């Protein structure tokens, strides 16, 4: 994949301003309060009760900590995602069976909850593009390798 | 799928958003339009694709009126949509999918603008409206 | 949404498919099973899951009987699937992805086992059928 | 990917079975009428206006014929097939900006056509399953490369 010199530092102010412990928790509970379908792939986790106890839970915390460290992965790697997440691929296709769209879905409401701490001046729609094509790289590396 | 909670959750959502209706419209729409370039394929007769440009404002505006419409007419969205859905299937023939893009791009817009006021359980709301507000738009394909 | 078209169409293939139901619904599902394995993990605690197994057979009249009755119901479709919208969507959380990976070995088996029958046209209004019997098992989501 | 050798005979035993004129118009058929806003991307096949206009229509039939054939390529380099589709790709995903959701409605659409003609002797489960890990292949490889 081809990154532009604007990509690339589009994509490394915004990790950079990234606060992973404040966005992490805050996207996983947000899948697993719009899409709670997605609560049955979590079902070792508590007490995902609720809105209130998806929030409070500690495991869903620091599980959203652990995929924004999927990203930052990524992040590091951005000439070879596909190989970078060679394991992630297998553990999430051949071993979780997570249905694909599901990384759709986490990827947009990772996507909200940036947007929504940085609002408009900041998550320019150029910004968007490339945060975006960012995520469907990962999405795709994700996501069964035939 | 619209329960009596998304009903109200969305039209209080409505009466908050919406003075600046024309705004999401246009910052949805330009998004769509370079996040997504295949999006690109059904406006390539415009001016005038760029987030900001008078085609997108203009069409961000109507875009968003529409959701006006069907939001006031949520009880029966069944109806106040259907004629959007021949236009949509049968002169312009737009892939069902991109649909899902529109209203993501919206979701990202809201929220981005009203931070706010978008609760996860605001966001559920919201997105089974859009949903439901594609389910409509498909009536009319096959 | 179904036209009077489409209840018609699946009115009538219903009453030519029906007496092969059981066998509709043991073949779709046992080729869900091992066609698409991710969907395994939803009847683990079945003790066989292969082909024309027991378990396979009889949830597999379990399916279509409850599809014979959306089409007895198909002008309701919600209130007729509601009981399994709370099943499916609440308790089990059943991926709305597998639905459609149901919906196709479905017509994959009608189609097999009625080709004779099973002409686009048809195909289309039964497709358009399960998706809706999809989204009325999507009710209790959320 | 790596296929088995159970799968290899499976899908080529299937595949000498195929009667590619026959399996493709009617593939292509059952596809522009099951889905039919993909009719957009064949405009320049005529009418097109109803399910007999539609399978009356010469060129359609004449693609699906063109469709089988890209299937074959895909058959005869199944251990490089993503190599194979390179130039494929780009014109679906560069070109004509086919949204990867209609690649799996085709596929779809073929294995209907197919599992008529074969019947249940035939198209057994395990045939459908190589069938359909082969269709996976195709549709991922006409998808965008990253
Ligand atoms: C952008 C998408 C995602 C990324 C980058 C990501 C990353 C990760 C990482 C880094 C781990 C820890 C790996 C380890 O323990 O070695 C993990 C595990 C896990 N993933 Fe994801 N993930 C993603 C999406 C998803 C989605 C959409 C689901 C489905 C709802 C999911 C389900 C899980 C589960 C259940 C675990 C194991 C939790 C545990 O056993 O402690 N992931 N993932
Ligand atoms: C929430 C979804 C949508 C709503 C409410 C909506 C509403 C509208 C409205 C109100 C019009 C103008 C109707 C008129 O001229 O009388 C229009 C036109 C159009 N829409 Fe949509 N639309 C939606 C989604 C989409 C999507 C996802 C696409 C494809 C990218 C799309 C492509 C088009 C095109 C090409 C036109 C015609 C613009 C022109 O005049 O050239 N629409 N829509
Ligand atoms: C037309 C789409 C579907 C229809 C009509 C349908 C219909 C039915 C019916 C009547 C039952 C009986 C439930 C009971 O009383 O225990 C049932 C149960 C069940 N369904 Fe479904 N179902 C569909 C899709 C699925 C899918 C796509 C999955 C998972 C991939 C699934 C998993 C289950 C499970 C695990 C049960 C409990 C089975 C047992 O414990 O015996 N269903 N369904
Ligand atoms: C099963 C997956 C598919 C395969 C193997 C396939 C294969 C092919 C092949 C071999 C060609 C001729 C390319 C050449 O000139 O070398 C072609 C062309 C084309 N394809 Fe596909 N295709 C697939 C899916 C689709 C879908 C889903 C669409 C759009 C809805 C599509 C749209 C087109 C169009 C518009 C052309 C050129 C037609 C013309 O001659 O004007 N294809 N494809």
């Amino acid at each position: 994949v081809e990154w532009s010199t604007a990509e690339r530092s589009a994509i490394a102010g915004l990790w950079g301003k990234i606060s992973v412990d404040e966005i992490g928790p805050q996207a996983l509970s947000r899948l697993l309060i719009v899409y709670p379908w997605t609560q049955r792939h979590f079902a070792a986790f508590g007490n995902l009760s609720s809105p209130a106890a998806i929030n409070g839970n500690p495991k869903v915390a620091h599980h959203g900590k652990v995929v924004m460290g999927g990203l930052e992965r990524a992040i590091k790697n951005m000439d070879n995602i596909k190989a970078a997440y060679s394991s992630l691929s297998v553990m999430h296709s051949e071993k979780l069976h997570v249905d694909p769209d599901n990384f759709r879905l986490l990827a947009d409401c990772i996507t909200v909850c940036v947007a929504m701490k940085f609002g408009p001046s900041a998550f320019t729609p150029d910004v968007q593009e490339a945060w975006q094509k960012f995520l469907a790289v990962v999405v795709a590396a994700l996501s069964r390798y035939h | 799928s619209l329960s009596d909670k998304d009903k109200d959750s969305i039209k209080a959502f409505w009466a908050k958003i919406s003075p600046k209706a024309e705004d999401i419209g246009a910052d949805a729409l330009a998004r769509m339009l370079t996040v997504y370039p295949q999006t690109k394929t059904y406006f390539s007769h415009w001016k005038d694709l760029s987030p900001g440009s008078a085609p997108v404002k203009k069409h961000g505006k109507t875009v968003m009126g529409s959701v006006a419409e069907a939001v006031s007419k949520i009880d029966d969205l069944t109806n106040g949509l259907l004629t959007l859905s021949e236009l949509h299937a049968f002169q312009l023939r737009v892939d069902p999918a991109n649909f899902k893009i529109l209203s993501h791009n919206l979701l990202v817009v809201l929220a981005q603008q009203f931070p706010n006021d978008f609760t996860p359980e605001v966001h559920v709301s919201m997105d089974k409206f859009l949903s439901l507000l594609s389910w409509s738009l498909s009536e009319k394909y096959r």
